[PDB]
Protein backbone atom coordinates (compact mmCIF):
# COMPACT_ATOMS: atom_id res chain seq x y z
CA UNK A 1 0.00 0.00 0.00
CA UNK A 2 3.03 2.36 0.98
CA UNK A 3 4.46 5.16 -1.22
CA UNK A 4 8.15 4.95 -0.26
CA UNK A 5 10.66 8.40 -0.58
CA UNK A 6 12.87 6.43 -2.61
CA UNK A 7 15.40 9.48 -3.39
CA UNK A 8 18.13 8.53 -5.45
CA UNK A 9 21.40 10.72 -6.06
CA UNK A 10 22.84 10.61 -9.37
CA UNK A 11 25.19 12.19 -11.86
CA UNK A 12 23.47 15.41 -14.56
CA UNK A 13 26.89 13.76 -16.88
CA UNK A 14 25.28 10.40 -16.72
CA UNK A 15 21.64 10.34 -17.11
CA UNK A 16 20.97 9.06 -20.59
CA UNK A 17 19.43 11.37 -23.41
CA UNK A 18 20.36 15.22 -22.14
CA UNK A 19 19.14 16.67 -24.74
CA UNK A 20 15.93 15.16 -23.90
CA UNK A 21 16.27 16.49 -20.21
CA UNK A 22 16.41 19.90 -21.28
CA UNK A 23 14.60 22.43 -19.72
CA UNK A 24 13.20 24.34 -16.73
CA UNK A 25 10.76 23.62 -14.29
CA UNK A 26 8.41 22.29 -16.96
CA UNK A 27 6.46 18.58 -16.57
CA UNK A 28 8.57 17.03 -18.97
CA UNK A 29 8.36 14.59 -21.47
CA UNK A 30 10.49 11.73 -20.63
CA UNK A 31 10.27 9.02 -22.64
CA UNK A 32 11.54 5.96 -20.35
CA UNK A 33 13.28 3.75 -22.56
CA UNK A 34 16.87 3.13 -22.68
CA UNK A 35 18.89 3.37 -25.66
CA UNK A 36 21.54 1.20 -25.62
CA UNK A 37 23.61 2.84 -28.05
CA UNK A 38 24.74 5.73 -25.82
CA UNK A 39 26.68 4.79 -22.41
CA UNK A 40 25.00 7.17 -20.36
CA UNK A 41 22.32 5.38 -18.52
CA UNK A 42 18.85 6.65 -17.64
CA UNK A 43 17.06 7.38 -14.15
CA UNK A 44 15.37 4.06 -12.61
CA UNK A 45 11.74 4.63 -12.85
CA UNK A 46 10.35 2.96 -10.10
CA UNK A 47 12.33 5.60 -7.57
CA UNK A 48 10.64 9.00 -6.77
CA UNK A 49 12.84 11.13 -6.45
CA UNK A 50 16.17 12.43 -7.77
CA UNK A 51 19.44 14.58 -7.25
CA UNK A 52 21.59 14.43 -10.74
CA UNK A 53 24.43 16.58 -10.38
CA UNK B 1 9.87 31.14 -7.93
CA UNK B 2 11.96 29.94 -4.85
CA UNK B 3 13.50 26.81 -6.91
CA UNK B 4 14.31 28.89 -9.76
CA UNK B 5 16.14 32.38 -8.28
CA UNK B 6 18.59 29.82 -6.03
CA UNK B 7 19.93 26.52 -7.70
CA UNK B 8 23.18 26.87 -9.67
CA UNK B 9 25.19 25.09 -12.70
CA UNK B 10 28.28 24.90 -14.62
CA UNK B 11 29.45 25.16 -18.29
CA UNK B 12 32.81 24.36 -20.52
CA UNK B 13 34.94 26.81 -21.81
CA UNK B 14 38.83 26.34 -21.81
CA UNK B 15 41.83 26.28 -23.81
CA UNK B 16 40.88 22.81 -25.76
CA UNK B 17 43.26 20.13 -24.85
CA UNK B 18 42.46 17.38 -27.32
CA UNK B 19 44.14 14.39 -25.38
CA UNK B 20 42.49 11.49 -26.81
CA UNK B 21 40.21 13.35 -29.59
CA UNK B 22 40.56 16.57 -31.39
CA UNK B 23 36.57 16.74 -31.54
CA UNK B 24 36.43 16.34 -27.79
CA UNK B 25 37.26 18.97 -25.92
CA UNK B 26 37.99 18.84 -21.97
CA UNK B 27 34.00 18.40 -21.55
CA UNK B 28 34.03 15.19 -23.59
CA UNK B 29 31.26 16.28 -26.38
CA UNK B 30 31.98 16.17 -30.61
CA UNK B 31 33.71 19.09 -32.02
CA UNK B 32 30.18 21.31 -32.86
CA UNK B 33 28.28 19.68 -30.10
CA UNK B 34 29.66 21.11 -27.27
CA UNK B 35 26.48 23.70 -26.52
CA UNK B 36 36.49 22.68 -11.49
CA UNK B 37 38.83 25.44 -13.06
CA UNK B 38 41.79 23.33 -13.17
CA UNK B 39 42.46 21.79 -17.11
CA UNK B 40 38.70 21.64 -17.54
CA UNK B 41 37.74 25.30 -16.42
CA UNK B 42 34.31 25.42 -15.92
CA UNK B 43 32.36 27.97 -14.57
CA UNK B 44 29.24 29.02 -12.67
CA UNK B 45 25.77 29.54 -14.41
CA UNK B 46 21.85 29.17 -13.98
CA UNK B 47 20.43 25.40 -14.00
CA UNK B 48 18.44 24.69 -17.14
CA UNK B 49 17.62 21.21 -16.56
CA UNK C 1 4.59 -3.08 -25.55
CA UNK C 2 2.92 -0.31 -23.56
CA UNK C 3 5.23 -1.76 -20.75
CA UNK C 4 8.34 -1.78 -22.91
CA UNK C 5 7.29 1.99 -23.33
CA UNK C 6 5.68 2.41 -26.90
CA UNK C 7 4.33 5.44 -25.73
CA UNK C 8 0.83 6.71 -26.60
CA UNK C 9 1.59 10.30 -27.58
CA UNK C 10 4.10 9.14 -30.09
CA UNK C 11 2.51 6.36 -31.62
CA UNK C 12 -0.78 8.23 -32.79
CA UNK C 13 -0.24 10.93 -35.19
CA UNK C 14 -3.18 11.99 -37.03
CA UNK C 15 -2.10 9.81 -39.91
CA UNK C 16 -2.34 7.22 -37.15
CA UNK C 17 -6.02 7.71 -36.19
CA UNK C 18 -6.69 8.41 -39.16
CA UNK C 19 -5.81 4.43 -39.62
CA UNK C 20 -7.38 3.26 -36.61
CA UNK C 21 -10.75 4.48 -37.37
CA UNK C 22 -10.66 3.87 -41.19
CA UNK C 23 -9.36 0.03 -40.52
CA UNK C 24 -12.13 -2.39 -41.81
CA UNK C 25 -10.57 -5.86 -39.88
CA UNK C 26 -10.79 -7.23 -36.89
CA UNK C 27 -14.22 -7.51 -34.75
CA UNK C 28 -17.43 -6.28 -35.70
CA UNK C 29 -18.00 -2.81 -35.09
CA UNK C 30 -21.58 -1.11 -35.65
CA UNK C 31 -19.83 2.15 -37.31
CA UNK C 32 -20.97 1.61 -41.02
CA UNK C 33 -24.46 1.77 -39.85
CA UNK C 34 -23.88 4.90 -37.57
CA UNK C 35 -21.79 7.29 -39.54
CA UNK C 36 -23.38 6.97 -42.78
CA UNK C 37 -26.50 7.97 -40.76
CA UNK C 38 -24.33 10.68 -39.71
CA UNK C 39 -23.51 11.82 -43.08
CA UNK C 40 -26.89 11.16 -44.41
CA UNK C 41 -28.38 13.89 -41.75
CA UNK C 42 -25.35 16.03 -42.10
CA UNK C 43 -24.80 15.89 -45.94
CA UNK C 44 -28.49 15.07 -47.48
CA UNK C 45 -22.27 6.85 -51.04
Amino acid sequence: RGKICTIGIAPWGIVENQEDLIGRDVVRPYQTMSNPMSKLTVLNSMHSHFILA
Amino acid sequence: SWIERAFYKRECVHIIPSTKDPHRCCCGRLIGQHVWSISKHTQLSPTDA
Amino acid sequence: LIENGVSMHRFLTISRLEELYNTRHGPSNTLYHLVRDVKKREYPK
